[PDB]
């Protein structure tokens, strides 16, 4: 179950 | 509003005339929407998450409405499991973290 | 404080007299820190979001000082690319999203 939506540009 | 964080901060957004639920995400640099079709030119991009990477379609200068705020910015479209409103748009609606 | 989102909301945290940078992440249910030793019992957990999952260890009653606020709660430890303060602790420091 997805719960950590860290998102980073590269 | 002042949105508390006991629950996921989910708001309603509108893009291409589609209404969607999306997560207000201070941990995202960018705005990433679940797979959908959008008219326009796009560029491929790779983004990183906590345990992997997904490829996205980058659309620029897209009108998107967030919790009633009509803004314009970059939207990425790809296989995220949750629509994410990231800092590129959180800043346009004046969103801050307060404690 | 009130933290704008033009930059990543990184703050200093202290945990057992160890100085660490971490990201205030409204898009994370849970708090996850890079590999470290913590006292007490733990259980394995999967977490993920954008892209695949990672296996972490769950420790409880771990005090963290976040930007001056001493709080105590659940801390996951594992190979996260970034230290992440999620909603479980953000709520404890009284944090809201405001616009």
């Amino acid at each position: 179950r997805p719960g950590n939506f860290l998102q980073s540009r590269l | 509003p002042q949105i508390t964080l006991w629950k996921r901060p989910l708001v309603t957004i509108r893009i291409g005339g589609q209404l969607k639920e999306a997560l207000l995400n201070t941990g995202a640099d960018d705005t990433v929407l679940e797979e959908m079709n959008l008219p326009g030119k796009w560029k491929p991009k790779m983004i990183g998450g906590v345990g992997g990477f997904i490829k996205v379609r980058q659309y620029d200068q897209i009108p998107i409405e967030i919790c009633g705020h009509k803004v314009i910015g970059t939207v990425l479209v790809g296989p995220t499991p949750v629509n994410i409103i990231g800092r590129n748009l959180l800043t346009q609606i004046g969103c801050t973290l307060n404690f």
